[PDB]
């Protein structure tokens, strides 16, 4: 068994971070390594045998440990470096070897105002008999938000789901997708449709709406 | 030189999953292979491995259910897991240890891309698709299992594209949206084609977007 | 191996080949399995600089190289701390295998001699390996394990032999007391047999007297091969290989 | 052989290796057993100058070179009278074995195509051999027989391909009508596969379309391998091999 | 050059060396300065595939390679359109130098023979170059220009000579009419002399009869060197080099 | 010589090349003219086994190898009695020339340092030779004498450097007190510079501090070249070279 | 493997400019060198070159004033221009033709970095410097000749830096500004050091910025 | 002599552009090539011998020509591709060889509002006896602008200079520096200081000012 700490952190560009990894008993002959996992991708090996830097890795990364406790340190974070990180080690040959839980690293940066768009249910949905209006936030920060949905100005609650992109690696801002579930029988009833973001990056609500259909 | 996984991606409870891992471009001789698991959102997890000496090793929990095997005549490594259950639904990876230890995790230098394996009572069902009308977008709906993929204008539009995590609708089917952000001057000048395919239902579909 | 035959299949079970990564797992040095988890070999094959264990594998007693390469992985390397170059001394090393091997009908360990043994000349001793057969003649592509029976020569006689045709003053000991000399102008180790075992059949029991270390070429006149005298290092080996 | 796998043991029974005397019976050229007493091969492997038959031996379909050798002796060599260099043409030869071979579970003759065959592009054809894998990369020591599936390219298209990047006027035919082109930048014969057979699976039956003749290196862009079009020489072969 | 002396410094002014880029501007082929702006040489040195002119330089008549290099740049390459391989024919090429050279006390052009010349046997002819001296013996590091006087052999006699010890039917002409034969088991060109001039002293005037083209090794019995018969190609050369 | 320039013609008059018989008088080792009749060089170039003086010649300071050779004959070889291998020590030797040489405008002896000199780090020192420029890169054919300015590193600092990345215990002295370390990852001797002089410009006067002895390759990280500390052997040299 | 120019950078009318070009890492043997000119803002212009054969060539206008030369003993090529005038003030480049033609321009594959050459009656004068107080910046003033250079925190701050074209003040001396854009949270956390140097007056100066 | 046309152009990202180069007489044996010059850097060779693409160049670039007229074509412009471009060719050996005038290429993109800053004369200027207030525009587009300077609200004209950075290669926007010349004797007179951008990317003037000194 292993414990990795902290379970998550956030830090700015340029900042210097360190990660800890501990065990109830010593590793074997230095057999410990560190992996970086980008979202949606296979993990990448960064460090092996406690401290050997892998080729094709910037010397931002470093690590060391006294057989029982170990550190991974990043000298100066970059927008590239958004990832989960894991220590892994071997306590034996054939025996106990395992990963830790991993640490999720998030870039702290300035607020950024969401760019907002909205979409009606298009033709074939309107032909399908289902209705799903779509409302979109782009490049917002931080991950905090809420959407209000307003149709004929009547408040909508439940009946909706949201999906949040992971952190970007070129600007470090998010996109959020928000959508209603509705029937064709229940859409052509009501005729004015609106979505309205609430965000810490704004001084006020910002509505976007459509009522031509 | 890289690994590729292969397998069904959908199975039913109490069946046995088979997975294969294939060394794309060089002889496996001398290399160990390990099988790694990732339940959704949870951290990684080790199943087992086989040494360069063909000595198999298995996790504590795997021993009762797992078999690992190799066939040099095919340049392949093979995993079988019997009596799968929903809790076995995960991404699976095969990865190489260059030292050839059958049971070590500190130096997994080379990885396959991994694959979703979904444990489900349901059938397959190919997706429906809809445009998102002018930025532009495209929406894919009522699809199962999870690993759909999408790209724009035969994937030539690599840039400004966002795509979201799927969400499980109460209908038991996933849906997804894809979006492109661009100045409206481009609306008169480029095609904006939503090329989609879905291997688990052998399905490929397309739709151009317009206002 | 200069001279000698192909080895009978059964006869030498402890022989080990060391393989290095490359275009293929090329054999480069010999060794002997002294314990189910430990291989003994010459230091100059793997030191003095540190080698990445990724590049190294061990192969057991196949009959022919490469026909059956169930390559074992190596877990640790140990070199005698005082090694640096074979002509200095201490050309001896240990490899710890990752996985212990079943002792089996075709795989059994050699026995290390007790420390009071001297191996006087005339004993029946052999050396075995896959190294070159003359001086640039690579072993032919069937790659059979060759063997040969050598004579043993006593050290101070051997030291005189090396001084013939050399400028070195005879005050300067060339062959140190931890070394041993063997071979003949007809019969010697050669390149690539380095690290192979030297064995002698005392009381019907095979004892590994030495390890192929170094020499001024193969089969050259008045140039016996030099072998590491294993008995000189027992106290060091049993610091790592319990029995 | 560039690309392709190791060959499944059963799959290619007619493949023959030619061995030359030296430090060992080194493989140097391929061939195919077309009749229980005749081997077909490329002329430039053995001509144009006369070779002492003492220096030549034939090896049948082993799986790995050398591990199993049983060298057959060659009774006579015949080279097409008009051969002189592969680029001219007629790069084809016959060897008459001293002893006929029993047709057997692992040894069966390939079939020669009937003269009206053309082998249009797209047919499923393979070439098999032990030659180098790239451009200086000797086949690794386990020496497995490799195989690869090639495309066939039509002659006049092939002739244009060779003219790219060359000074030769396109009036000058490079690929003569008795030749055939195959292969790809991913997939080709190479050095030491010369004389190997080219086979195509018409109606489930393996026909030897051609013989590995020559090419401007291996896998080079716009340089298909050139093969001797066997159908061009049937009248000459049946002057020696009755059926 | 097999046999023959070093060349007296004054004696051969038109000799040119071709240099290829690499770790250094390595000499690889000979040539002769036939006009203040044109070098004549063997096609197979530079074709048939197109070479980047960046990789090529011309060196005039130094005494010793590399001790005095003043590498001229090459403006254009021309190969006879019908060349493809030396054994076919037309192994002839022209290089147009970027800068014309002053004719000078140590630099003067060779003279091309008039078309009615045949060069019957027995004429006094020489060949000059820096190629190897035997069969693998690189020219020694002082790299002097060597020369040798050869005999000339008449074509049809030469063609018979090549047929000895070969399978080729004597109906098949090996030495084509645009070629010429010279040399002896004691005296020949060799590798790296290719493209060097062959000259004969008719009426005290040096005429370049031919160009070193190809041969089955150096100095081998019944294997004269084959030379491109320059008189066969005059109509083609004067399409580019006005006089 | 890794790095550094060509040597200006005048600058290094004492440099000597040793030539061995072969296909030509090949350069194989360097040396320095310390007295009109004595050449100083590294022992491992000529010992430890006795060489027939017939095979050896000395060449004085030409600018380019071979273009100007006037090979002097060697009358006697002397090797330090305690030499055997460079890593042990005493890698130093003397050659007595048959004929004394006139000291001349282009030929003058180097000066040996007085015994109290230590050569602390930072002094301006150079090494000069014709050895390879990288790790397999032979010196290019114009063979100019190259030179480079190296740093000097103090012994115990150097000894630590060699222990990095090696198994040898740091108790075991690698660099003995009769040796000296110099060079850098950018700047070192290499193969074939062995026996060349190391010189330092104390008080404007060139003193030969050392002799190129051995190293773990050329320019490798943490591997300075090792040089024989000439001051350690003065009492031995003046046993043969009167002044 | 690359060229480096070298020269004074300031000269006075009717003097003669000398420039040198040095092949940093390999023998020049076989390569031609050409000298190229760029008056400020105007397009490029060819001076001349020397072939691998040491044949010199010169532009139409250059012949009366230019000499090109080579010294293998130094691995150097050298240019001299006599009787310079203000209109000769330009960046100069040396560049290599891999074919070794002495007088062709279609394949100048490898270039030196080039140098300003300023033709002036004035003397040198090192710069003055001032901070620009919180973004942050730094200002350099009353400096001559043009080619000053600047970088932030020993040049470790590669990012977010802008730097401007110089302008000629009526005082006959150039001035320049450099600027860095950053969130004010960094004001408590990093040094912001304006490292400046000026080779033509051998001058180096520094100032940290503060509010 | 040679003529290159057009002397300049501007085009959007993605757009496909072509450049022409002509001569009173033919080139020699195809001896023509094309160079790209980044600002402040040595030119880079792109194409030589009419059409051979240099290694390490994306296949965006192409070119061809009938000995007397020649084209360079970029398939799809990128923010990287901001540069001047020149054809060069040889009409002879030793004889006439020359460059053309070159073409200046500018990226057409969206408007972007200037981020604005202002700086007083700092201490040592105030100690020097000179005065130079500095006003700064960042990431503005297009290159059109004007600054108004207002000190004690009195209009300032002349007595000032401006410097404009070349186009960026990561966003394709400009920075502009604006500064007054003033004496210490003429500064401590007036006490309120302002600069005020005029820009097409703004609906209005945007003042920034300082009056603490």
């Amino acid at each position: 068994q292993m414990t990795q700490s902290p379970s998550s952190l956030s830090a700015s560009v340029g900042d210097r971070v360190t990660i800890t990894c501990q065990s109830i008993k010593s590793v074997y002959n230095n057999r410990l390594g560190w992996y970086q996992q980008k979202p949606g991708k296979a993990p990448k090996l960064l460090i092996y045998e406690t401290s050997i830097l892998t080729s094709g890795v910037p010397s931002r990364f470093s690590g060391s440990g006294s057989g029982t406790d170990f550190t991974l340190t990043i000298s100066s974070l970059q927008p590239e470096d958004f990832a989960t990180y894991y220590c892994a080690g071997g306590f034996d040959r054939s025996g106990d070897t395992t990963f830790g839980q991993g640490t999720k690293v998030e870039i702290k940066r300035t607020v950024a105002a969401p760019s907002v768009f909205i979409f009606p249910p298009s033709d074939e949905q309107l032909k399908s008999g289902t209705a799903s209006v779509v409302c979109l936030l782009n490049n917002f920060y931080p991950r905090e938000a809420k959407v209000q949905w307003k149709v004929d100005n009547a408040l909508q609650s439940g009946n909706s789901q949201e999906s949040v992109t992971e952190q970007d690696s070129k600007d470090s801002t998010y996109s959020l997708s928000s959508t209603l579930t509705l029937s064709k029988a229940d859409y052509e009833k009501h005729k004015v449709y609106a979505c309205e973001v609430t965000h810490q990056g704004l001084s006020s609500p910002v509505t976007k709406s459509f009522n031509r259909g | 030189v890289q690994l590729v996984e292969s397998g069904p991606g959908l199975v039913k409870p109490s069946e046995t999953l088979s997975l294969t891992c294939t060394v794309s471009r060089f002889s496996l001789i001398g290399y160990a292979i390990t099988w790694i698991r990732q339940p959704p959102g949870k951290g990684l997890e080790w199943i087992g491995g086989i040494s360069s000496a063909a000595t198999t090793f298995y996790s504590s929990w795997a021993k009762s259910r797992v078999t690992i095997s190799v066939d040099t005549s095919k340049n392949q490594f093979s995993l079988k897991l019997s009596s799968v259950t929903a809790a076995d639904t995960a991404v699976y990876y095969c990865a190489r240890d260059p030292r050839g230890y059958g049971a070590a995790l500190d130096r997994l230098d080379l990885w396959g891309q991994g694959t979703l394996v979904t444990v489900s009572s349901a059938s397959t069902k190919g997706p429906s698709v809809f445009p998102l009308a002018p930025a532009l977008g495209c929406l894919v709906k009522d699809y199962f299992p999870e690993p759909v993929t999408v790209s724009w204008n035969s994937g030539a539009l690599t840039s400004g594209v966002h795509t979201f995590p799927a969400v499980l609708q109460s209908s038991g089917l996933y849906s997804l949206s894809s979006v492109v952000t661009v100045p409206s001057s481009s609306l008169g000048t480029q095609t904006y084609i939503c090329n989609v395919n879905h291997k688990p239902s052998n399905t490929k579909v397309d739709k151009k977007v317009e206002p | 191996i200069v001279g000698g035959q192909e080895a009978p299949r059964s006869k030498w079970p402890w022989q080990v080949s060391l393989r290095v990564h490359g275009p293929y797992w090329m054999h480069f040095c010999g060794g002997s399995l002294i314990h189910p988890q430990w291989v003994l070999t010459a230091a100059h094959c793997v030191g003095p600089d540190v080698k990445d264990l990724a590049a190294l594998r061990v192969q057991l007693r196949e009959q022919h190289l490469y026909y059956q390469d169930q390559l074992l992985p190596v877990s640790r390397i140990i070199v005698h701390p005082q090694f640096y170059t074979a002509q200095i001394g201490a050309d001896i090393a240990l490899l710890e295998l990752e996985e212990p091997v079943n002792v089996s009908s075709h795989v059994h360990t050699v026995t290390l001699p007790p420390a009071s043994e001297t191996f006087p000349p005339g004993m029946p001793c052999w050396v075995t390996g896959w190294g070159d057969v003359d001086n640039d003649e690579r072993l032919p592509p069937p790659f059979p394990l060759k063997q040969v029976k050598v004579p043993i020569m006593e050290n101070h006689i051997c030291d005189a032999k090396y001084h013939l045709g050399a400028y070195t003053g005879d005050d300067v000991r060339i062959v140190r007391d931890d070394m041993l000399c063997a071979g003949n102008t007809r019969r010697d180790s050669c390149q690539g047999d380095s690290g192979g075992p030297l064995v002698c059949k005392v009381n019907g029991t095979w004892l590994q007297a030495g390890v192929v270390s170094w020499g001024e070429g193969c089969a050259q006149p008045n140039r016996p091969g030099i072998y590491t005298r294993v008995t000189y290092y027992l106290d060091w080996i049993h610091h790592y290989v319990p029995k």
